[PDB]
């Protein structure tokens, strides 16, 4: 029943407590803590905007990656001198 | 001299008593045998001998 | 050459370690008192110890005060035999041992 | 807190300025005239401590089976007994510090049932006595008896020795009192008319310094506690 | 302008407390990190201990 | 005078208000605005995290996406044609 | 006495404090946010080619193994 | 708010004009000079500090598990402590204010959940005491409690060594009291008969600004509130 | 304050005493630093030997006495 509650045992990376969310110190320390992720998130808010934007277009990718994986090898065979095609057509 | 009250006995009965020097609680007196090393200084040589 | 210089070969030592005074450091001065019994296994009967090295006379003072510390630790440790490393920087500083006053 | 070195150099730019102690250049106070400068800084911290009760510390006592008197010295602590002399202290140093003599006067005194015991009362059988101002008595010696004992204290004594208390711990506003009293001694001891007259100066600035921290009570000397004596009395 | 630790039950107002940190600081100081470094896995070591002839 | 910054639910002539913002101002001082930046555009964050699966799987196939780029007006190559005569 | 004034914009808490835990309150989002920024930053990088090859994802499919066998056939 | 070459190029230019200090253009103090200078400034903005209660700061303390006594030092700071002479700081700091310890005196500690813990109340056992008058006591230190004490400060330490604070505040009423302490130091440690009596000059100029800023209040120093005792004894 | 996170004696005496009532395990352990090293040393090939505990024995009298037998 030894406790092992408090703020010195608290990192970064830990969760929140539920029970202290009405305690106003920690909350304002919780966000003081961990400055870092906040930082890393602004700094970069114009790459999260476009991502974003074309997020529609990387969900419809998706569920298409297993397709690519098998054309990506036929590719090469799938040159085949694309010129050589038209004549092929001819024939 | 923490380390030595740890490996001591600390027990107050004891069979070694100097009947020449016999006192109560209240005698305190300072050894005459004083302890003191020799460092190294150097030499004023403002006072001129 | 370690194998050569351990205790059978050779009666006695003297050891000296000028570096760790002049620069003060003085917390790994006990080092080689320990190295001297252990590492080249020496008995303690005969150890021979140099201290100190003061040269450019301006700075005497402050290496002297680690000379003092220096051989503090020595005589903790037990070595038998002590020097002083030179006749000529002990009578240049005029050192002079005696008892500090009680103030 | 500060070190010895700081007040050596507070002193080669302050007072003492234009005096013959100061080096060259004006950095630190001379080898020789050191001690000089030590004994009237500690003559002047046992002044103020004396005055202001700014220390409060604690000590432990343990009572043995045939001793009455306790005398609070350093030769009876756990941390600078000789074990050759003493065999069994009855001071506790074991958590920190060393206890460095410094009872001034003792105030309040508890068994370690969490009892007081009251002091200098003849009156009452069960009090403890101080026969000299540091010596603690208890007539009656118990087994597993151990006494709390809570004492007004002084600063430890300083030494430059490589093993004395190079540290200084004062309140900031009671510097200039500190270095007015050195001057004092300074000037006192140079014997001449000129010297007198500022010794007489920087004494006078001390006494004026104190009685103004008295004044604005800036070490929260003053101490008013809640009534008690109201319920005891049988008031309602 | 002090509390002595050996002041145990102060509660002339009978709060309920006993205040024996104190005691604990003036005699474990600097050192009850070690202890509570212990008690924490205490479970492990007397696991340890009762195998002992065994091992 | 000052007042402290704990010194929250001070109301005791009326019940309105706390007095929290003390404390923001004291441990996330010279902060707020990087906060503040941060959560008014929240939403973009969470629909970003919300899909850190599959923007998490292209991540890994994208050197193949790129090579598979390079080819794209080839790749339709007009299939038909030659289907045709092959089926012959 | 009350210096609420206006509800909609002013809170009784606090506009800072409030701020505050509406960021504390939803921190997880942004850690899984920053944990892979470096992984997002290579799919900005790569946004036109994801972008070109999204108009071509409708045709350019066309069961292409079967095309693949056309050819072999 | 000005610099502390402002300060130096007034003294310069006003008092200690024809003294031998200044440089030869009088436009600066000469760099041999300039620590006598800054050690006088200090203990002048101390003893200011100390008369007149002009500033009030902030300290949040976090308690530990087993710790009673909490100096407020710069060792226990997190911005300023040694990893491993200290494991864990509980005094907490930003990286812009490092918390340099000006305590002069402690006027109201509060709880972390709002609630006033009573100062050196002997008979209250919920009490806060400090032994001394850096050092804080709580006898039950308790799970997530953080405290906030309100204190009397000085002014932060001048240094001149790039790291230091360059800038004094302090209202534009008290700088003539400023400059004449330093003007009374200068003049008393040339030990001559005849700057003694022009630094009797300038510490009664001193004394006297002070009384008259202390006379027309400059200051806002008295404060006055609202009676509420009136309803807590039960009056209508 | 909260009467499962904090005790009312105290947390630190709380820790304390509840160390001093089992001072024996700790005795019992600290007695015996250098043979709990000398097993910790040792303990893969402790593990080896386990794996092969079930076979690798084969009662290795009978190995021998069956070609005495």
């Amino acid at each position: 029943t030894i406790p092992n509650e408090g703020y010195c045992c608290e990192t970064l990376n830990d969760p929140i407590v539920d029970k202290m969310i009405g305690n106003a110190y920690y909350v304002v320390k919780f966000v003081a803590l961990r400055m870092p992720f906040i930082k890393n998130v602004s700094d970069n808010m114009t790459q999260l905007l476009a991502i974003h934007n074309k997020l529609t277009e990387l969900s419809a990718i998706y569920t298409k990656l297993d397709e690519l994986q098998l054309i990506h090898n036929n590719l090469d065979k799938l040159q085949e001198l694309y010129n050589q095609l038209s004549k092929l057509t001819g024939l | 001299s923490i380390e030595d009250y740890l490996k001591g006995k600390n027990c107050l009965a004891s069979p070694n008593y100097d009947p020449d020097d016999q006192h109560s609680s209240w005698r305190e007196d300072l050894p005459q045998f004083k302890k003191d090393r020799e460092h190294l200084t150097l030499v004023n040589t403002r006072r001129n001998r | 050459p370690e194998s050569e210089w351990i205790f059978p070969n050779y009666d006695f030592v003297q050891i000296e370690d000028y570096d760790w005074i002049i620069d003060g450091r003085l917390d790994l001065v006990p080092l080689t008192f320990d190295a001297a019994v252990n590492r080249l296994g020496y008995p303690l009967n005969v150890v021979h110890y140099f201290i100190g090295f003061v040269l450019l006379p301006e700075d005497a003072k402050k290496i002297w005060a680690d000379v003092d510390k220096a051989w503090g630790l020595a005589l903790e440790a037990g070595i038998p035999h002590i020097y002083p490393w030179s006749y000529t920087q002990v009578m240049r500083d005029g050192v002079i041992y005696a008892v500090p006053k009680v103030c | 807190m500060y070190y010895i070195e700081e007040l050596f150099c507070r002193l080669a730019n302050g007072v003492l300025n234009n005096t013959g102690i100061v080096t060259d250049d004006r950095g630190d106070i001379e080898d020789d005239s050191k001690p000089f400068i030590i004994v009237a800084a500690n003559e002047a911290l046992t002044r103020l401590h004396g005055r202001f009760n700014m220390r409060n510390n604690n000590v432990v006592v343990e009572m043995q089976e045939g001793r009455t008197n306790y005398p609070l010295l350093a030769k009876y602590a756990v941390q600078s007994y000789d074990p050759n002399e003493v065999k069994c202290p009855f001071i506790m140093d074991l958590a920190g510090e060393k206890f460095a003599e410094d009872v001034i006067r003792i105030l309040e005194v508890y068994d370690d049932k969490g009892r007081r015991r009251p002091l200098n009362d003849r009156n009452n059988p069960c009090s403890l006595f101080t026969p000299r101002p540091n010596v603690l008595q208890n007539n009656a010696p118990k087994a597993w008896e151990v006494l709390n004992v809570m004492y007004q204290a002084k600063h430890p004594k300083l030494s430059t020795a490589e093993d004395g208390y190079n540290e200084i711990d004062i309140p900031d506003t009671l510097d200039p009192a500190l270095d007015a009293y050195i001057a004092y001694r300074y000037y006192t001891s140079l014997n001449t008319p000129e010297s007198s007259a500022k010794a007489a100066e920087y004494l006078s600035f001390y006494d004026s310094i104190c009685r103004e921290v008295v004044e604005y009570d800036l070490t929260s000397d003053t101490e008013v506690d809640t009534n008690t004596l109201f319920r005891k009395r049988g008031w309602r | 302008s002090g509390h002595t630790p050996f002041n145990t039950i102060p509660n002339e107002g009978y709060c309920c407390e006993t205040l024996n940190d104190p005691i604990v600081d003036k005699m474990i100081g600097n050192a009850y990190y070690v202890v509570k470094f212990v008690a924490l896995r205490m479970p492990f070591i007397k696991n340890v201990s009762d195998n002992m002839t065994q091992l």
